[PDB]
């Protein structure tokens, strides 16, 4: 639970969901099965002082699976308001990666895990987020990792960026995948470690979408 | 601008990186003796529970800490205080920070009176197992083993109870940790408590629904094995590693193949022959080819502990009929794992029937595509020269050594120069010096410097096997004669031989042929001879007597210091230096 | 004042790949401009040599090609540039083969490439890397400021030119070479960005590279140079060949990549050329190497 700025970054990170609450959601989302660990009440929220602001959880990042085994997921973010929220719209100017870059004061750092499942062994599907502050900034990614071992990998990176004082917040999903049998050419000891391999895995999906402040 | 040292401590928590800021968690102990007896535990230890966020190198390197603390707070009869913080390093997030704090309360309860220990560490089992964060579940697993037979009788049973609501616990996870810590568990008990407590758990377990908890439950079974009877192991083991072996996760099968040997020596002879063997013909003849390498380099072990009424009947109806069927599949990594123990056969069976029967197979291995089969067929050969000849086989691999020691790629030939001397010495030198003499001096010129790397070492061992005098016969007349090779290269290996000759070549050798050759290439025009020579010289220096120090050597030394290159006139004058001559 | 004493040191920790430190960096890389600020811009190096291309940060893969070669200074060694960029332990590649150079001036001679330069290595990784191992730029200042005093070409018993790129229309003899100023970012533009950024091909005359920066040149290119200075062939090595070594212009110019499996991508053989006492060529091709918090993430 921190606080910087006009801002109140909520932190939230507990232990998995019993058995009984898994099926009692099971059949709310209608999922014949939820990850093996469902870190439900484990959120990672940012509020802003006049009642708007953006939350990561598990819930509504499993709303977003489509008709799966995997757990796959495009959820970027539950636009959470007071009948007052700030706006999606498309955008051509995207973040900077120059800028996070150099070396500043961090003013606060927690990982949030959302779910992770061991896939019957057969590979991992780990949905995690984490956030970082600046002095003049705040910076968040949340990456829905995947490895199926023996076929294929995917991430769906979905960073969020704000300039401190910018009427204004960014937005990128990244989405990319390949099966393992054409990029033979890797080290199997990197099909761990994400942050080391992302490089190496084609685009798939790219999209900048800025969030914008209101006014009253 | 802090306080008393726990704030001068945390000054140091917030330092740039880890060794910096670890290298103080290593002085928590140092920290200590300054501190009173009581500072420890009435100051030091309550901030050691509210715990740090924080890189692994340093919660573990804290988790050590805390095992070895008991004689900081006062001695075993205050031990109960390091229960606290130990328990929430039994529950961060990161596995091997569990682990670590557990094996530390493992530790620190037999330093526990046996008053203590019911009172404070057999509670701290129950809130780690019956705790809401599975991960304390998962460290609950590895605390039973210590305490069960420390206790009451009735508290017992509260474990067993406990134990067996870990093995059926919603989560996969735990059920894993449970399987590991099984065979653990078995071992510590009473012999009829095992046999109606343990059991079931270890049945439901071994066909569990997820695979990962299948073969964990398997290598514990052998632990349960090594404390029943011979009747009632084909009553409650067998069952459920019959089964096991046909797992549709191959992950199972391979469990059982990896410890096969480790089952037949803990079951017994009859019940191999009953159950096991059967087992073993289909599971060198399985569908996924991992399952097959290892049960196939573990073929040895198994004929071995068989029994002796049929050790030799056995393996030529039962066990022969599925290697040749091995030998001719086309996966090149399971034919790997067969060559390095197929010949482990011959004195277990016997002479002529190995000849006859066994020999046809092993050529097959000796001429096979794959450069890793012959090469570990070559290494396990010994355990057949002392029940057959050595000329017998010695004529066959003659091509199979040349293909080796020529192939196209570096990394073979270097394979095999590594296991010419264990070679040489069983062929003695009368073969030597007709055929592999011509392949090893051949290696001296090899394209790349690592094969001539070794090919140098090599021959160290190949006069240490030999003798003193094989080199003077065989070696040296030709080492020498490399010295006149254009390729610089090629005449730097001989500087690198004759440092290795001299330290297992005697002094007689050494000043014979080999001093007037170092000598005689101070004169060449790449530099890079001649501050080696200055490097060698020194080397074999101190081997040799004063009278020739002072007679050949200095003056080149002297002689050496006046090459312009920079590089030979720090070598020169080093060489002198390092050894008595100004 | 026997300062090799730490010299030697530092390579033994370098060989167990192992970082110097930013005070340590500091006092090296000063030597090694005292060592640089002499020699020419086309150094000419003597007959028997190994010269190797790009390295590219591939630590275990350089360690991989000593054992090929051989070590140093046994070897006479002569890198043709791009010690960083595209590899995790650029840091440590970079920092021995300077090392070397300082210790035997006369055993290792390592020329400048194309991302010996602070336009690119900010981009590629070098800086990024620079970064996670130190803190600061420190060392990043301390390499790049070093990189301008890299000599351009190199030149072997008078016969054989030796750089990382290609030819340039503005030079024609070597004589203007050692007329340039190499003491400067790798320019955008001039024969100087052309040396380290120019590749050949098929196609005759001159040509824009997709690259952009360099040009193109082909068979009616190299021989109308290679003749009118006296050469037996030139070696260049800011491309990359699945053969570790490519012959082009009817064996005028020869192709020389020294970094296997370049980031994974074409599981590329790595080769490199011995020139023995006598000028007689003889490439040697390897495979790659195969033994194996709070963060400021982007
Ligand atoms: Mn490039």
């Amino acid at each position: 639970d921190f606080s910087f700025g006009p801002w109140k970054l909520t932190a939230s990170k507990t232990h998995i969901m019993k058995s009984a609450d898994v099926e009692k959601l099971a059949d709310e989302l209608h999922m014949p099965s939820l990850p093996e660990m469902m870190f439900g009440d484990n959120v990672l929220r940012i509020q802003h002082g006049s009642g708007f602001g953006i939350e990561f959880n598990a819930t509504d990042a499993l709303r977003c699976v489509n008709n799966d085994w995997t757990y796959t997921t495009d959820y970027k973010g539950t636009l959470l308001g007071e009948s007052l929220k700030l706006k999606v719209v498309p955008t051509t100017d995207h973040i900077d990666t120059e800028k996070l870059k150099a070396r500043e004061q961090i003013k606060f750092f927690e990982e949030v895990l959302l779910f992770e499942d061991e896939l019957h062994d057969h590979g991992v599907s780990s949905l995690s987020v984490k956030i970082r502050v600046m002095p003049s900034s705040f910076f968040l990614l949340l990456r829905f990792f995947l490895r199926i071992d023996g076929v294929l990998i995917r991430m769906n990176d979905t960073r969020l960026y704000h300039e401190a004082d910018k009427t204004y917040m960014l937005r990128e999903y990244t989405s990319r995948e390949s099966k393992i049998a054409n990029l033979m050419h890797v080290p199997p000891s990197l099909f761990t470690e994400p942050n080391e391999i992302s490089q190496y895995l084609p685009i798939k999906e790219a999209v900048c979408e800025k969030l914008v402040f209101p006014e009253r | 601008m802090s306080l008393y040292p726990i704030a001068v401590l945390i000054d140091e928590l917030r330092n740039e990186d880890v060794q910096l800021r670890l290298n103080s968690i290593k002085k928590l102990s140092t920290i200590a003796l300054a501190l009173g007896v009581e500072r420890t535990r009435s100051e030091l230890l309550p901030f050691l529970t509210d715990t740090i966020y924080d890189e692994d190198e340093v919660l573990l390197a804290l988790a050590e800490q805390l095992g070895t603390f008991t004689t900081l707070v006062g001695g075993p009869e205050y031990v109960h205080c390091l229960l606290p913080p130990l328990e929430s390093l039994a529950t961060v997030e990161e596995t091997v920070v569990r682990d670590k704090a557990v094996e530390s309360l493992r530790a620190i309860s037999h330093e526990h009176s046996p008053s203590d220990l019911e009172a404070h560490f057999v509670p701290l089992v129950k809130r780690l197992a019956g705790g809401d964060w599975f991960t304390s579940r998962t460290s609950a697993c590895g605390l039973f083993s210590v305490c069960y037979p420390r206790v009451s009788s009735a508290v017992k049973a509260e474990l067993r109870q406990y134990f067996r609501n870990l093995c059926s616990d919603d989560t996969p996870m735990v059920r894993r940790a449970a399987a590991s810590k099984l065979g653990e568990f078995a071992k510590v008990l009473e012999l009829d408590n095992v046999k109606s407590e343990i059991i079931p758990m270890f049945s439901n377990l071994a066909s569990d629904e997820q695979d990962s908890v299948r073969l964990l439950a398997v290598e514990a079974c052998v632990n349960i094995a090594q404390l029943l009877p011979q009747e009632d192991l084909e009553a409650l083991v067998m069952p459920t590693l019959r089964q096991a072996a046909e797992d549709k996760s191959w992950r199972v099968r391979y469990m059982v193949a990896d410890k096969f040997t480790e089952l037949q020596k803990a079951v017994g002879p009859e019940i191999t022959k009953t159950d096991l063997v059967p087992a073993f013909q289909n599971l060198m003849k399985d569908c996924e080819a991992e399952v097959r390498a290892a049960a196939s380099h573990k073929v040895k072990e198994f004929c071995e502990n068989l029994s002796a009424d049929c050790r030799e009947n056995v393996i030529m109806s039962q066990i022969l009929p599925c290697i040749k069927e091995l030998v001719s599949d086309a996966n090149q990594h399971v034919k790997s794992a067969l060559a390095s123990v197929i010949m482990g056969l011959s004195p277990i069976l016997g002479k002529d029937n190995t000849i006859e029967h066994l020999l046809p197979l092993f050529l097959a291995q000796l001429k096979d595509e794959c450069p890793e089969v012959r090469l570990n067929i070559i290494s396990n050969l010994d355990c057949v020269n002392e029940v057959i000849g050595i000329r017998q086989l010695s004529q066959s691999l003659l091509p199979a050594i040349v293909e080796l020691a020529e192939d196209a790629k570096w990394r073979v030939r270097l394979a095999i120069i590594e296991y010419m001397p264990l070679l040489a010495g069983q062929l003695g030198v009368e073969f030597f010096d007709e055929k592999l003499n011509s392949l090893c001096m051949a290696w001296l010129v090899d394209h790349v410097y690592a094969i001539r790397e070794a090919a140098t070492s090599n021959l160290k061992k190949l006069v240490e096997k030999f003798g003193k005098e094989w080199a003077h016969a065989t070696i040296i007349p030709k080492v020498l004669a490399m010295s006149g090779d254009p390729n610089y290269l090629h005449r730097m290996t001989t500087l690198f031989c004759i440092n290795v000759l001299s330290e297992v070549c005697g002094q007689d050798i050494t000043t014979k042929h080999m001093l007037p050759t170092v000598l005689r290439m101070a004169g060449d025009p790449v530099a890079n001879v001649r501050f080696n020579v200055a490097k060698s010289l020194q080397k074999i220096g101190p081997i040799l007597d004063n009278s020739t120090l002072q007679s050949e050597v200095k003056p080149i030394l002297e002689k050496l210091t006046q090459d312009q290159d920079v590089d030979v006139k720090y070598f020169a004058q080093e060489a002198l230096t390092v050894l008595s001559l100004a | 004042k026997v300062f090799t004493k730490e010299l030697d040191q530092w390579i033994e920790q370098l060989n167990e790949c192992k970082q110097l430190s930013e005070s340590q960096v500091k006092s090296l890389c000063e030597k090694a401009k005292e060592i640089l600020t002499k020699e020419s811009n086309v150094q000419e190096v003597r007959c028997p040599v190994t010269v190797c291309g790009d390295v590219h940060g591939q630590f275990h893969d350089l360690m991989e090609l000593f054992r090929i070669g051989g070590k140093s200074p046994d070897t006479n060694y002569l890198f043709m540039g791009d010690y960083v960029d595209r590899g995790y332990y650029s840091v440590e590649t970079v920092t021995l083969l300077v090392a070397l150079k300082v210790r035997y001036r006369e055993r290792i001679t390592i020329l400048r490439g194309n991302h010996e330069s602070r336009q690119i290595t900010q981009v590629y990784g070098f800086y990024d890397e620079c970064l996670r191992k130190y803190g600061n730029a420190n060392v990043w200042k301390y390499f790049t400021d070093l990189f301008d005093y890299l000599p351009l070409t190199a030149l072997v018993d008078g016969q054989i030119f030796c750089l990382h790129g290609g030819l340039s229309p503005s030079i024609d003899t070597l004589d203007h070479i050692r007329a340039l100023d190499r003491l400067q970012e790798v320019p955008h533009e001039g024969p100087m960005c052309d040396l380290l950024w120019s590749d050949p091909d098929d196609r005759g005359g001159w040509g824009i590279s997709p690259r952009g920066a360099g040009y193109t040149f082909g068979q009616d290119i190299s021989e109308t140079f290679n003749h009118a200075n006296g050469l037996t062939l030139v070696s260049r090595a800011h491309q990359l060949v699945m053969e570790g070594y490519n012959w082009c212009h009817d064996r005028n110019v020869v192709t020389i990549f020294s970094a296997p499996n370049y980031c994974y991508r074409c599981g590329n053989q790595a080769a490199i050329m011995e020139l023995d006492d006598t000028l007689k060529y003889s490439f040697l091709q390897f495979d790659p190497a195969p033994r194996r918090t709070p963060d400021y993430f982007l």
